[PDB]
């Protein structure tokens, strides 16, 4: 099931510079681009708190993993 | 919230079963909301340089 909106993504990049519709195909790639880096970050984040031999998925362990592998820091 | 809160709340507890996750704390679906958001954020304008 979708997690974003083409709206979403459109005011999203409407933000960055409010006169620039993206082309369609760059869209969906991006839309899919944003899967990967959920399913890449939250399955990372799983195994950092499975360490912590734990069983609850927390932010620690998600900003751990984006510190580390994205060096984002949210 | 960038991202649709019901789905990806769902999508998350999905990604965590197949890895030895069994909850997640509440706000953590807002947080991989922003994350996204960002990481959405720096290719466009990446793309738009």
């Amino acid at each position: 099931h979708m997690v974003l909106t083409k709206k979403k993504l459109q005011d999203l990049v409407r933000e960055v510079d409010p006169n620039e519709q993206l082309d369609e195909d760059v869209e969906e790639m991006l839309l899919q681009i944003a899967d990967d880096f959920i399913e890449s970050v939250v399955t990372a984040a799983c195994q950092l708190a499975r360490h912590r031999k734990s069983s609850t998925l927390e932010v620690k362990d998600v900003q751990l993993h984006l510190e580390r592998q994205w060096n984002m820091w949210i | 919230m960038f991202l649709l809160q019901a789905p990806l709340q769902r999508r998350i507890l999905e990604i965590g079963k197949k890895h030895g996750i069994t909850e997640l704390h509440p706000d953590v679906v807002s947080y991989v909301s922003h994350a996204t958001q960002q990481r959405l954020q720096n290719l466009v304008e990446k793309i738009s340089e």
